[PDB]
């Protein structure tokens, strides 16, 4: 099976920063991106940043300046700065690989992390 | 989807591909003349790429299959019952129509096995090789308890036998299509895509336009013909590379072990990898026109093809696993599938300019004369 692991949920203050880190361990085939998807309380998933295996970064324009993130490939981890919170950011991330196999044909398979809480209040 | 249905359905996709590739699989053993094959592949290259843009609808998937039974059953009726000229004639149109239902059906399949979750894909590339490696264990079977008659250059009992398995196994698929699948119902320019990913293209179409110039004419149809080679030994020499090309696609996709990691490296490196595989055609040449013991060998032979095999799988399977990290401008979801699009069309280019590159050899004088 694939397994997706991730860290750095937890509660901060408006205007910090935190740190979410990914890492894939199956991931049979290629990897071809991974990426987080925040979905707030009551909505819809909704991308935030994406890397690409060379080094292409895809990023959402609400938080376009204030979230970086870096990438490995020896490792297949991926991190990702989130920095100048705002109470607007409170969700839950889920952690998003899409792979590429092509044994005899080719297939896209997307595997889902389990999200990790993040909280701006107090 | 629990689990009882999640392995229905994975072994209705293996015995898909598995009787699928039984066809190709069984006109390759049975020494079957190489204009046959060369009118299959035709067939299947151009019926691939016509649905590649055509969304034929996926409840005829029962009906190509039943129609390739149908169509196998032909080749023992006229095996059996007919002379020279209408066998000829019954096997070339049937080696035509053949490919067009396997291209058709293998396109139905693949679009049935991606438009879902956990995609199926694996399941059906796991059985085409199974089916390779099935027929080859059946060939070396029947090799020892079947007579060789050659009636048209076919043995007869091989014959016989490898269709009555091939639509056996069909019909078995056919059972397991009905049961389990449900059949009822900005971007860039694509120039700009395919100017971003020409490499890839390109290293798609040079592997498999150089391992059909050789394999199926060259390859073993040449050398038996010049070295008087034994039919039990040809299914032996077609084998090691039946076998070897489906065991040599899985390292590239296993790169998270430690032994395989360097079995996925590069799209440069490949251009130049596929340089070193046009030193093939000498060797494969030699074979064919030297006479001392070393080429008049079972065994280098089979080392000739089972190298040949290893390469042409792995050099198929790494475009595919690099493509996305050289590229720079592609970054949107539908762009990549549709770049993959371009790869598999390199894929049946390359099997179609291939298949039909074998006929610059004929030039040649490789062959050793009869005396
Ligand atoms: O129906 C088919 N689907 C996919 N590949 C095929 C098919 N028929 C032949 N080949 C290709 O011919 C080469 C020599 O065996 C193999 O690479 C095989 O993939």
């Amino acid at each position: 099976q694939v397994q997706l692991v991730e860290s750095g949920g937890g509660l901060v203050q408006p205007g910090g920063s935190l740190r979410l880190s990914c890492a894939a361990s199956g991931f049979t085939g290629s990897i071809n991106y991974m990426g987080w998807y925040r979905q707030a309380p009551g909505k819809q998933r909704e991308l935030v940043a994406r890397f690409s295996s060379g080094g292409s970064t895809n990023y959402a324009d609400s938080v376009k300046g204030r979230f970086t993130i870096s990438g490995d490939n020896a490792k297949n981890t991926v991190y990702l700065q989130m920095n100048s919170l705002k109470p607007e950011d409170t969700a839950v991330y889920y952690c998003n690989a899409e792979t590429i196999s092509y044994v005899y044909t080719v297939v896209f398979q997307d595997y889902w992390g389990q999200g990790t809480q993040v909280t701006v209040s107090s | 989807l629990s689990s009882k249905q999640h392995f229905m359905l994975s072994l209705t996709f293996i015995l898909i591909g598995l009787s699928s590739l039984n066809v190709w699989n069984t006109a390759l053993g049975l020494n079957i003349n190489f204009k046959y094959n060369t009118f299959q592949i035709t067939g299947l290259v151009c019926s691939s790429i016509v649905a590649l843009f055509v969304e034929i609808p996926k409840i005829m998937l029962p009906f190509l299959l039943g129609g390739l039974s149908i169509l196998c059953a032909g080749f023992q009726i006229s095996h059996s019952f007919f002379t020279d000229t209408q066998f000829d004639t019954y096997c070339l149109v049937a080696f035509i129509v053949i490919g067009v239902v396997a291209g058709l059906a293998q396109t139905i399949a693949f679009n049935i096995g991606s438009t879902m979750e956990d995609n199926m894909g694996g399941y059906m590339s796991a059985g085409i090789g199974i089916s390779g490696v099935f027929i080859f264990v059946i060939n070396l079977l029947l090799d020892q308890f079947v007579s060789p008659e050659k009636h048209y250059g076919v043995n007869k009992a091989k014959l016989l036998a490898l269709y009555i398995i091939c639509e056996l196994c069909l019909i078995l698929a056919i059972v397991f299509c009905v049961c389990n699948l449900d059949l009822t119902n900005a971007t860039l320019s694509y120039m700009e895509l395919f100017k971003d990913s020409y490499k890839a293209i390109l290293t798609m179409f040079l592997v498999n336009w150089l391992t059909l110039q050789l394999f199926p004419g060259v390859g073993h149809k040449k050398w038996q013909e010049s070295h008087n080679i034994s039919d039990y030994n040809v299914t032996i020499i077609v084998g090691m590379f039946q076998v070897f090309d489906f065991l040599s696609r899985y390292p590239p996709n296993l790169t998270h072990i430690k032994i395989f990691k360097n079995f996925t490296f590069s799209l440069n490196k490949l251009l130049v990898a596929n340089s070193l595989r046009l030193l093939f055609i000498p060797w494969f040449i030699l074979n064919a026109c030297v006479d001392h013991p070393f080429f008049k060998n079972i065994v280098q032979q089979c080392v000739c093809m089972a190298m040949l095999a290893f390469t042409n799988g792995w050099f198929n399977t790494v475009p595919f696993l690099v493509f996305v990290k050289e590229l720079k401008k592609a970054k949107k979801k539908k762009e990549i599938e549709i770049i993959s699009t371009f790869l598999v069309i390199a894929m049946f280019v390359g099997l179609f300019c291939g298949i039909w590159t074998t006929y610059i050899y004929n030039l040649f004088n490789i062959v050793l004369p009869k005396p």
